[PDB]
C-alpha cells in the first residue's frame, strides 16, 4: 500500500523513495492528496498500543513511575543499533587525517589516495542513514507522546480540570511540537565525543608525547568563556522581553481603536510614543547582539591559537617535521570542532529531554475521574441526603429526590446556583460527599452552554449513530428544527465548519435539544433547553416532544418557567443552595399559595532589503575589500615563501582557513549594527504606512493579522535574521577564500571546481521548491490537530456524557497520521538532499585529490589540509542557505504589507451621498441630502435600529464614500482630510482611552496649558472624577483605564472633544451606555456647556430623542427629513 | 505453601483411588419427578425433578444413545462420567447416582436454581469492578485444583457456570474435558473461547486454560467479548490476529493482567512458565483476594439470588416439556459398558 | 539609638503609671449631636457628633452590652478601653472620653476627616511605590512602638487605617489589642490576616504582626490579597501553604524583603530574629524612610485628603437594664 514498503536495500540506502515525488514537485504545484501513503509501522494506533502496554506494565510494576525506564524497553535496542554505526563513522572521520600522515613523505601514495577517496564513501554511508533512522525513532516516540496524554485527556478529574491551566497543556504540547523530534541527532554524541577525545589525545601523544594538554586547557577555557557569555545573553533577553511585551500591549491597544485613532488624528503621537518606547529595547537588543556576535566569533577565532600554543612548546624544545605540523593542525581542527560544539549541544539535548520526561511523567499521574458503576438494572431512581461542596459550601442541603421510572421531574431556583451542580453530580460529574445516589446510569444531559463540533446535520445529530429516518424526522419536526433545516442551503448535508457562526444561538439550543433527543436513555437531564427561544417556540417544542414523547419515559428538565412548572410531576425549588420547598405539584402549590404566587523569496525582495539603508552598502564594500586584500596578501605570502624557523611557523597562519579568513572584529560589528538600524527603519516605515492605509482595505484583512504583522515578524527580523545572515556571509567568504587559495596552488583546479559549483546550485534550486512546498503544507496542516484538541476541551462534559470517545480517538489519530505523512515526507526529502550534497562534495574532493596526486611539498600539504577541512564548512553553508531561504518569508511579508496605498460657521449642506463599506458595496445612501441648522441639534430618528453607525462614520467620511459635503462654504475636496474631519465631534459607543497618565491620555497632542486643562476639567466635571485617582493627574490608565466607568469615560470623551473645540458633535447611544445618575449628569453637562453646537444625538428609542428640536427621519435607502414632530410622529413613526 | 501444598497432595492421594474404582448402574429411572426442564443442552434433554424417596430436588440429564455414536462423542462422555464421580471441591456441585437404560442415560446431579450469570449479565450488561473479581477468584482456585488433577478443562463458557443459593458460582458439563498428560490434537467446543494454538491445530497443552479464563473475565467486564464476528472463520481470523482493545472504563491495573492473560506467546503465557498460580496469586487486580478465606466462603456475595423456594425456577426461563416411554435396543450398547 | 531609646524608655515608664489609674464614666450622652452615622464597624454603631460645650467634632463608638455578652467579647472590650485610655503616640488618634449608659456604651474619638484608606485604594486601585513606602514607614514605627510596650494588636484590616489632615494615617479599632507578654492561644479575626500560627490553633506571640504588615504592604501595592480563595477553608489551606506569586510590577528589593516577611518560618520571620526592628530599618525598601524625622511627620505626603470642613462627611460613606452590668464595672 505504501511505496517505501516496495523498496530495495540499495534503493533504501539511496533513499530514492521521493525520486518520483521530486519529479512531480519540480514540475508542478504541490497537491495535498498526492502524498504517499503512511508507513504501516508508522500507524498511530499500532505504536500507541505498544507504548500503552509498556506504560501500564511499568505503572503496575514498581513504586516509581519511571516513564524513561519503560520507554527504554521500547527503543533502546534500535537506539544502540543506530549509535553503533554513528560512533564508527565518527571514529572513521576522526582517524582519516592520520592517513594523510603518510603522503607527506613525497609511487605508493596512489593507493593511499584511492583509499582516502573510498573513506569518504564509507563515512557518508555510515553517516547518512543514521540521521534518518534516529529521526524516525524520534517521530515514532513523539506520536505516542501525544497519544498517551490524548487518551488521558478523557481520563482527568473535572475537579482538577477547572484548576488545571488550559494554556499549560497547550504550551506543553507546542513546546515539543518540533524540538523533541529533532533533538535526537545529538543523542549518541555523549557516547562518541568522549571516545573522540580519547582517540584524539592518543593521536596527539603519538605525534608529540610531550605537548598534549597544553591546547586542551585553552580549549576548555574557551568553552568556559563561551558558556559564561550565555548567562549574560539570557539576562539581556529577559530584560528586553518585558519592555517588548509592554510595546506589544500598546500596539494592540492601538490596533483595537484604529478607527477612533484615525478619527482623533493621533497617528503622529502614537508613532512618536512607539518609537520612543522602542528606543530602549533597541539598545538592549544591540547589546545582546554584540554579545552573541562575540560568542559566535570566538569559535572561528580559536583555531589560530588552538594550533599555535600546542605547537609552540614542542617547536621551541626541538625541531619538528612540517608533516606532523599539518597532521596536528587537522587533528586539532577535529578536536576543537567536537569540544566546542558537540559536547554542549548534546548536554543541552539530554537535559531538555530529562526535564520533559519528568514533566510528562508528572502530568499523566493526576487523579482521574471515577466512572459510576451502573447500567445493571433498576426501577425508579431515588436520591437521599445529598450534601457536598462544588470545590465547605454545601451545594445541596441534605436533598433527596425519588424520581419515578417514567416521570417528568423539574426544579427551579437561581441559575447555576448549584442546581446545575446537582444535575452534574447525579450524572456522575461530581462525587457526592454525603448520602447515596442511585440511578440507572444510561442518561443524557443538555448543558446550558452548547458545544457544537464541526460537521453536517447528520453528523451533529448522530455523533456515532446510524441514519434513522423516522427518528430524525420527528426530531426535526418537533424541535422547531425542520424549518431551520429547510433554511440551510443544502438543507440536509450542510457541513458545518469551525466557530458555529452559521447558526443562531436559539438554533444552537435546538441542536442541543435534538442531540439529547437522538438517543433513548433512562433519563434526559435537560438544563434550560428553551433558554434561547421564544416563549411560543418553547411551548411548541414542549407540547410536541419535550412534554409528549420523552415525558412517557423518565425525564428531569431544569425549568424555572411557571407554566411548565405547574404541569410537572414534581417540583424542587432551592434558594441559597438549599431547597426551600419541593414535592408533588398540587401539594406544593397548595402548601404555600403566597410563595407560589410570589415566585410565579524574490530577487526584488532581497534588493529592496539591501536598498533600505545606505550604510549597509558601505559596510558590505568595506568588508568585501578587507576580505579581498587579506586573500591577496595571503596569496603573495604563499608565492614568495614557496618560491628562520619563524618562516616555517608562519605556514600555520595559512594552515587554518577559519582564522586566515576570519571576519575581523573591526569589521563584523558594523554589519550587525547596520542590520539593527535597518530593522528599526523598517519598523518606523511600517508604522507610518499603517497609519495612512485606507479603511476599506483595512477591514478586508482580519484584525488579528495586524497583530501578527509585528508580534513575531519584527522579532524574527531583529533577532534571527542578522545572526543567520552574518554567519552565512562569513562562511561563504571563508569557503570562497579557500577555493581561491586552492586554485592558486595549481592551474587545473578551477576547471573542475566550476562544474561542481554549478551542479550544486542547480541541485539546491531543484530541492528548494519541494522543500518549501512540503514545509508550507506541513505548517498548514498542524492547525487541525489543535483545533480538534480545543473542540474536545470545549465539549469535555458533553463528551463524558456521550461515552462515544472511540470516534474522537479515531479522528485524533487520523489527523495525527495526516500531519505525520507530510512530516516524514519532508524529512526524507531533506535527507536525500543532504546525501546528494555530500556525494557532490566527495566527488569534487576526490577529483582534486587525484589531480594533486598526478602533480613541492608545502603546496601539496596545504591543498590536502584545506580539502581535509572544507566539508564541515560546506555543510554549514548549505544549512545557512536553507535558513536564509526560510527567513526571507518574513521580509517578503513585511515588504508586501508596506506596499500599501495611503488613504488619500456651522451651516452645512449634503447632497448626492454615496457610501459603502467596500468599493461598490452596500449603498449606505442613495444620493441622500440633508441641511444642518445653525446651532440646533438634529434628531437621528426614523429607521432607528437599522444601523446609524454607518451614517455617523460617513459624517467623517471614514467609509468608502463619495458625494457632496459643503459645510460653511467649504467642500469635502479642498481641505485635507486631516483638517476637514476635525470639525466633527465623535461620541463613540466605546470610548478609546490610551493607557497612560491623564496628562498624556487627555492631551496626546500636548499643545495646551495645565491650568487651562484643570479649569476645563472642573467645567467638564472631571476634577472630582480625578480627585479619587492616584496622585493628582499622573494616574496611569492601566488596563485601558479600567478604573474609569462607562459614564466617566463618556464624560472624559466629552471633555476631550470640548478641549478640541470642534464645531460639530454627533451623539450616539447616550441612555444605552449610561446609568441613571450618569445619564442625568451627562445631560446636564451637555445642555449646559455644549448648548452652542449643532449636535446629532442618535437614539434607537424615539422617546429619548424626543427632546431634540430638529428631526432627520431615517428609512431604508432614503434618509428623509421631518422638520417638526407634528408630521414626524404622524408619518415617520406612524 | 505449607498447608496449600499439603492440601493439594491430600487431594491427589485420593483422586486416583476413586479414579481407579468406577461405579456403574447406581439407580434406575423410577424415583424421580417431571416438575420442569431447566434447559435442553447440546444434543440431549434435561428435566428438573424431585426425589421420590427423599424429596430432594435434583436434575436429570438425558441424551439419545445414537447421539453418542453418530457424532463421534461416545467415549467423550465415558471419561466425563468417571471424572465427575470422584471430584471433591467446594466450588462445584456433586452428584448422587446415575441411570443405565437401553435408550438413554441419566445424570442425577444437584439442582441449584441460581441459574446462569449469562442471563443476569444480559439483564445487567457489565459486572462492577469488584463484582467480577469475586467470581474470578473462584475461577482461579478452580483452575489450580483442576490443573493439579492432571486434566485439561477445555470447558470455560458463561453457559458452563451456574449460581447457588448462597451466591457461589458453580461449573458443570465435564464433557469437554480430558485428563491428558502429553501432547494431543483433540479439539471441540465453541470458537468463542478458541486459543491460537487450538486454531493452529497442533499438540495442545494446559496453557489454553488461562486464555479461556481471561477471555471469560474480559467479556464479563464488558459483555461484548473482544472477539466478535459474523462467522467462525472471521472470528478465527481475529483470534489469529491477536489484536484487541480493552474497555475504556476498564482499569489499567486490570488491563495489565488482561494483556498478560491473552498473551499469544504460548511459552510466555501468564502463570505458565515457572510460578504456576503464584503470579496470578500475586496479581495487583486481585489485591483484595483472600484465597483461604474465600475458600471458607465467609465473603459476602456481590449479588445474591432472590430464591423463592427449592421448587422455584423463577431464575430460570423454562416451563416447557419433553417425554419418552420405552425402547428395546441401545445404539452401540457394547460401547456402553462403563456408563 | 541615643535619643530614640531615651524616648522609648520614658514612654514605657509612663505607660505603666497610666495603666494603673484608668478612668471610668468620664461623661454622659448629654453634650453631643446626632448629625449622621459614620458607620457600623464590627458589631457596633459609629456616629458623628459635635461637642455642645466646646464645638469640636468627635466620633462616638456605640455598642450593645448584650452584643458584648452574646458575642463572648467583653474582656477584649475592657482591655481595648484601658489601652485606648492609656495610649500615647503621635501615629494614632487618641480617645478623649468614655460614656456608660444603661443601654449602651460610647467612646469619644476625634473627628477623622480623611476617612479610611481602603476606600481610597479602591478608588485608585494601586498606589505608587513611594506612596506605599510613605505609609509603611509610619506603620513600622507604630508597630515597633507597640513592641516597646509589649502588646499584641491581633487586628489588621485595610479599613481600620484612617488618614489625617496632615496626611498621616490614623490608627483605630483597638478591640483585639491586648498587653500580654508571651504566647496566647486565642484565635479570631480576619482570615486574610490570619497567620499560619494562629490558623494552626497554637500559642500566638507578637511575631504574627510582621506577617500582617507584610500582607498589608503587598496588598497595598498589588490591590489584591496574596492569599485569596472562594471558601475560608481553602483560604486557610492556601495560607498554610505559605506560597504566593509576586506581581509583575514588584521590585526585586521590595519583593525579596517581602519573602522574608512572608516566610513560613515564624522563627525566621523578619523582625523577630535578633534585632527587633533594626534589620527592617536597614532594609533597602526603607533606604529613604526617615524613622526619626517621621516623629515630626514633616515629610511631603503622597496624597492629601480633600478636606472641606469637619462637618462634611464627603470622605465618609452616606448610609443609615444593662446586660450583665456587673461585668462592665470599669467603663
Ligand atoms: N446442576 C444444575 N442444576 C440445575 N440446572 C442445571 C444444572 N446444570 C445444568 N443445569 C441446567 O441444564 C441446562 C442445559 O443443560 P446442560 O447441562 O447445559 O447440557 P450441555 O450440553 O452440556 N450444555 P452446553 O455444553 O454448554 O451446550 C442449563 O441451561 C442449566 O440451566
Ligand atoms: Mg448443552
Ligand atoms: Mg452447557
Amino acid at each position: 500500500r505504501s511505496p517505501l514498503e516496495k523498496a530495495s536495500v540499495v534503493s533504501k540506502l539511496f533513499f530514492s523513495w521521493t525520486r518520483p515525488i521530486l519529479r512531480k514537485g519540480y514540475r508542478q504545484r504541490l497537491e495535498l492528496s498526492d502524498i504517499y501513503q503512511i508507513p504501516s509501522v508508522d500507524s498511530a494506533d499500532n505504536l500507541s498500543e505498544k507504548l500503552e502496554r509498556e506504560w501500564d506494565r511499568e505503572l503496575a510494576s514498581k513504586k516509581n513511575p519511571k516513564l524513561i525506564n519503560a520507554l527504554r524497553r521500547c527503543f533502546f535496542w534500535r537506539f544502540m543499533f543506530y549509535g553503533i554505526f554513528l560512533y564508527l563513522g565518527e571514529v572513521t572521520k576522526a582517524v582519516q587525517p592520520l592517513l594523510l600522515g603518510r603522503i607527506i613523505a613525497s609511487s605508493i601514495a596512489i593507493y593511499l589516495g584511492i583509499g582516502l577517496c573510498l573513506l569518504f564513501i564509507v563515512r557518508t554511508l555510515l553517516l547518512h542513514p543514521a540521521i534518518f533512522g534516529l529521526h524516525h525513532i524520534g517521530m515514532q516516540m513523539r506520536i505516542a507522546m501525544f497519544s498517551l496524554i490524548y487518551k488521558k485527556t478523557l481520563k482527568l478529574s473535572s475537579r482538577v480540570l477547572d484548576k488545571i491551566s488550559i494554556g499549560q497543556l497547550v504550551s506543553l504540547l507546542s513546546n515539543n511540537l518540533n524540538k523533541f523530534d529533532e533533538g535526537l541527532a545529538l543523542a549518541h554524541f555523549v557516547w562518541i565525543a568522549p571516545l573522540q577525545v580519547a582517540l584524539l589525545m592518543g593521536l596527539i601523544w603519538e605525534l608529540l608525547q610531550a605537548s598534549a594538554f597544553c591546547g586542551l586547557g585553552f580549549l576548555i577555557v574557551l568553552a568556559l568563556f563561551q558558556a559564561g557569555l550565555g548567562r549574560m545573553m539570557m539576562k539581556y533577553r529577559d530584560q528586553r522581553a518585558g519592555k517588548i511585551s509592554e510595546r506589544l500591549v500598546i500596539t494592540s491597544e492601538m490596533i483595537e481603536n484604529i478607527q477612533s485613532v484615525k478619527a482623533y488624528c493621533w497617528e503622529e503621537a502614537m508613532e512618536k510614543m512607539i518609537e520612543n518606547l522602542r528606543q530602549t529595547e533597541l539598545k538592549l537588543t544591540r547589546k545582546a547582539a554584540y554579545v552573541r556576535y562575540f560568542n559566535s566569533s570566538a569559535f572561528f577565532f580559536s583555531g589560530f591559537f588552538v594550533v599555535f600554543l600546542s605547537v609552540l612548546p614542542y617547536a621551541l624544545i626541538k625541531g619538528i617535521i612540517l608533516r606532523k605540523i599539518f597532521t596536528t593542525i587537522s587533528f586539532c581542527i577535529v578536536l576543537r570542532m567536537a569540544v566546542t560544539r558537540q559536547f554542549p549541544w548534546a548536554v543541552q539535548t539530554w537535559y531538555d529531554s530529562l526535564g520533559a520526561i519528568n514533566k510528562i511523567q508528572d502530568f499523566l499521574q493526576k487523579q482521574e475521574y471515577k466512572t459510576l458503576e451502573y447500567n445493571l438494572t433498576t426501577t425508579e431512581v431515588v436520591m437521599e441526603n445529598v450534601t457536598a461542596f462544588w470545590e465547605g459550601t454545601p451545594v445541596l442541603k441534605d436533598i433527596n429526590f425519588k424520581i419515578e421510572r417514567g416521570q417528568l421531574l423539574a426544579v427551579a431556583g437561581s441559575t447555576g446556583a448549584g442546581k446545575t451542580s446537582l444535575l452534574m453530580v447525579i450524572m456522575g460529574e461530581l462525587e457526592p460527599s454525603e448520602g447515596k445516589i442511585k440511578h440507572s446510569g444510561r442518561i443524557s444531559f443538555c448543558s446550558q452552554f452548547s458545544w457544537i463540533m464541526p460537521g453536517t446535520i447528520k453528523e451533529n445529530i448522530i455523533f456515532g449513530v446510524s441514519y434513522d429516518e423516522y427518528r430524525y424526522r420527528s426530531v426535526i419536526k418537533a424541535c422547531q428544527l425542520e424549518e431551520d433545516i429547510s433554511k440551510f442551503a443544502e438543507k440536509d448535508n450542510i457541513v458545518l465548519g469551525e466557530g458555529g457562526i452559521t447558526l443562531s444561538g436559539g438554533q444552537r439550543a435546538r441542536i442541543s435539544l435534538a442531540r439529547a433527543v437522538y438517543k433513548d436513555a433512562d433519563l434526559y437531564l435537560l438544563d434550560s433547553p428553551f433558554g434561547y427561544l421564544d416563549v411560543l417556540t418553547e411551548k411548541e417544542i414542549f407540547e410536541s416532544c419535550v412534554c409528549k414523547l420523552m415525558a412517557n419515559k423518565t425525564r428531569i428538565l431544569v425549568t424555572s418557567k411557571m407554566e411548565h412548572l405547574k404541569k410537572a410531576d414534581k417540583i424542587l425549588i432551592l434558594h441559597e443552595g438549599s431547597s426551600y420547598f419541593y414535592g408533588t405539584f398540587s401539594e406544593l402549590q397548595n402548601l404555600q399559595p403566597d410563595f407560589s404566587s410570589k415566585l410565579m523569496t524574490t530577487w526584488n525582495t532581497y534588493l529592496r532589503y539591501i536598498t533600505v539603508h545606505k550604510s549597509l552598502i558601505f559596510v558590505l564594500i568595506w568588508c568585501l575589500v578587507i576580505f579581498l586584500a587579506e586573500v591577496a596578501a595571503s596569496l603573495v605570502v604563499l608565492w614568495l615563501l614557496g618560491n628562520t624557523s619563524s618562516y616555517y611557523v608562519f605556514y600555520i597562519y595559512v594552515g587554518v582557513a577559519d582564522t586566515l579568513l576570519a571576519m575581523g572584529f573591526f569589521r563584523g560589528l558594523p554589519l550587525v549594527h547596520t542590520l539593527i538600524t535597518v530593522s528599526k527603519i523598517l519598523h518606523h516605515k511600517m508604522l507610518h504606512s499603517v497609519l495612512q492605509a485606507p479603511m476599506s482595505t483595512l477591514n478586508t484583512l482580519k484584525a488579528g493579522g495586524i497583530l501578527n504583522r509585528f508580534s513575531k515578524d519584527i522579532a524574527i527580523l531583529d533577532d534571527l535574521l542578522p545572526l543567520t545572515i552574518f554567519d552565512f556571509i562569513q562562511l561563504l567568504l571563508i569557503v570562497i577564500g579557500a577555493i581561491a587559495v586552492v586554485a592558486v596552488l595549481q592551474p587545473y583546479i578551477f576547471v573542475a571546481t566550476v562544474p561542481v559549483i554549478v551542479a550544486f546550485i542547480m541541485l539546491r534550486a531543484y530541492f528548494l521548491q519541494t522543500s518549501q512546498q512540503l514545509k508550507q503544507l506541513e505548517s498548514e496542516g498542524r492547525s487541525p490537530i489543535f483545533t480538534h484538541l480545543v473542540t474536545s476541551l470545549k465539549g469535555l462534559w458533553t463528551l463524558r456524557a456521550f461515552g462515544r470517545q472511540p470516534y474522537f480517538e479515531t479522528l485524533f489519530h487520523k489527523a495525527l497520521n495526516l500531519h505525520t505523512a507530510n512530516w516524514f515526507l519532508y524529512l526524507s526529502t531533506l535527507r536525500w538532499f543532504q546525501m546528494r550534497i555530500e556525494m557532490i562534495f566527495v566527488i569534487f574532493f576526490i577529483a582534486v585529490t587525484f589531480i594533486s596526486i598526478l602533480t613541492g611539498e608545502g603546496r601539496v600539504g596545504i591543498i590536502l589540509t584545506l580539502a581535509m577541512n572544507i566539508m564541515s564548512t560546506l555543510q554549514w553553508a548549505v544549512n545557512s542557505s536553507i535558513d536564509v531561504d526560510s527567513l526571507m518569508r518574513s521580509v517578503s511579508r513585511v515588504f508586501k504589507f508596506i506596499d500599501m496605498p495611503t488613504e488619500g460657521g456651522g451651516q452645512m449642506t449634503v447632497k448626492d451621498l454615496t457610501a459603502k463599506y467596500t468599493e461598490g458595496g452596500n449603498a449606505i445612501l442613495e444620493n441622500i441630502s440633508f441641511s444642518i441648522s445653525p446651532g440646533q441639534r438634529v434628531g437621528l430618528l426614523g429607521r432607528t435600529g437599522s444601523g446609524k453607525s454607518t451614517l455617523l462614520s460617513a459624517f467623517l467620511r471614514l467609509l468608502n464614500t463619495e458625494g457632496e459635503i459643503q459645510i460653511d462654504g467649504v467642500s469635502w475636496d479642498s481641505i485635507t482630510l486631516q483638517q476637514w474631519r476635525k470639525a466633527f465631534g465623535v461620541i463613540p459607543q466605546k470610548v478609546f482611552i490610551f493607557s497612560g497618565t491623564f496628562r498624556k491620555n487627555l492631551d496626546p497632542y500636548e499643545q495646551w496649558s495645565d491650568q487651562e486643562i484643570w479649569k476645563v476639567a472642573d467645567e467638564v466635571g472631571l476634577r472630582s472624577v480625578i480627585e479619587q485617582f492616584p496622585g493628582k493627574l499622573d494616574f496611569v490608565l492601566v488596563d485601558g483605564g479600567c478604573v474609569l466607568s462607562h459614564g466617566h469615560k463618556q464624560l472624559m470623551c466629552l471633555a476631550r472633544s470640548v478641549l478640541s473645540k470642534a464645531k460639530i458633535l454627533l451623539l450616539d447611544e447616550p441612555s444605552a451606555h449610561l446609568d441613571p445618575v450618569t445619564y442625568q449628569i451627562i445631560r446636564r453637562t451637555l445642555k449646559q456647556a455644549f448648548a452652542d453646537c449643532t449636535v446629532i444625538l442618535c437614539e434607537h428609542r424615539i422617546e429619548a430623542m424626543l427632546e431634540c428640536q430638529q428631526f432627520l427621519v431615517i428609512e431604508e435607502n432614503k434618509v428623509r427629513q421631518y422638520d417638526s414632530i407634528q408630521k414626524l410622529l404622524n408619518e415617520r413613526s406612524l | 505453601q505449607e498447608s496449600v501444598k499439603e492440601f493439594l497432595a491430600k487431594a491427589k492421594e485420593d483422586f486416583l483411588k476413586k479414579w481407579e474404582n468406577p461405579a456403574q448402574n447406581t439407580a434406575h429411572l423410577d424415583q424421580f419427578e417431571r416438575i420442569k426442564t431447566l434447559g435442553t443442552g447440546s444434543f440431549g434433554r434435561v428435566m428438573l425433578v424431585k426425589h421420590m424417596e427423599t424429596g430432594n430436588h435434583y436434575a436429570m440429564k438425558i441424551l439419545d444413545k445414537q447421539k453418542v455414536v453418530k457424532l463421534k462423542q461416545i467415549e467423550h462422555t465415558l471419561n466425563e462420567k468417571r471424572i465427575l464421580q470422584a471430584v471433591n471441591f467446594p466450588f462445584l456441585v456433586k452428584l448422587e447416582f446415575s441411570f443405565k437404560d437401553n435408550s438413554n442415560l441419566y445424570m442425577v446431579m444437584e439442582y441449584v436454581p441460581g441459574g446462569e450469570m449469562f442471563s443476569h449479565l444480559r439483564r445487567i450488561g457489565r459486572f462492577s469492578e469488584p463484582h467480577a473479581r469475586f467470581y474470578a477468584a473462584q475461577i482461579v482456585l478452580t483452575f489450580e485444583y483442576l490443573h493439579s488433577l492432571d486434566l485439561i478443562y477445555r470447558d470455560l463458557k458463561p453457559e458452563n457456570l451456574l449460581i447457588d443459593q448462597q451466591g457461589y458460582i458453580q461449573v458443570t458439563d465435564f464433557g469437554f474435558a480430558k485428563r491428558v498428560k502429553g501432547r494431543t490434537w483433540t479439539l471441540c467446543g465453541t470458537p468463542e473461547y478458541l486459543a491460537p494454538e487450538i486454531i493452529l491445530s497442533k499438540g495442545y497443552n494446559k496453557a489454553v486454560d488461562w486464555w479461556a479464563l481471561g477471555v471469560l473475565i474480559y467479556e464479563m467486564a464488558a459483555g461484548y467479548p473482544p472477539f466478535f464476528a459474523d462467522q467462525p472463520i472471521q472470528i478465527y481470523e481475529k483470534i489469529v490476529s491477536g489484536k484487541v482493545r480493552f474497555p475504556s472504563h476498564f482499569s489499567s491495573d486490570l488491563k495489565d493482567l488482561l494483556r498478560n492473560l491473552l498473551q499469544v506467546d504460548l511459552t510466555k503465557r501468564f502463570g505458565n512458565l515457572k510460578n504456576g498460580v503464584n503470579d496470578i496469586k500475586n496479581h495487583k487486580w486481585f489485591a483484595t483476594t483472600d484465597w483461604i478465606a474465600i475458600y471458607q466462603r465467609k465473603v459476602e456475595a456481590p449479588f445474591i439470588p432472590k430464591f423463592k423456594g427449592p421448587g422455584d425456577t423463577s431464575n430460570f426461563d423454562d416451563y416447557e416439556e419433553e417425554e419418552i416411554r420405552v425402547s428395546i435396543n441401545e445404539k452401540c450398547g457394547k460401547e456402553f459398558s462403563e456408563f
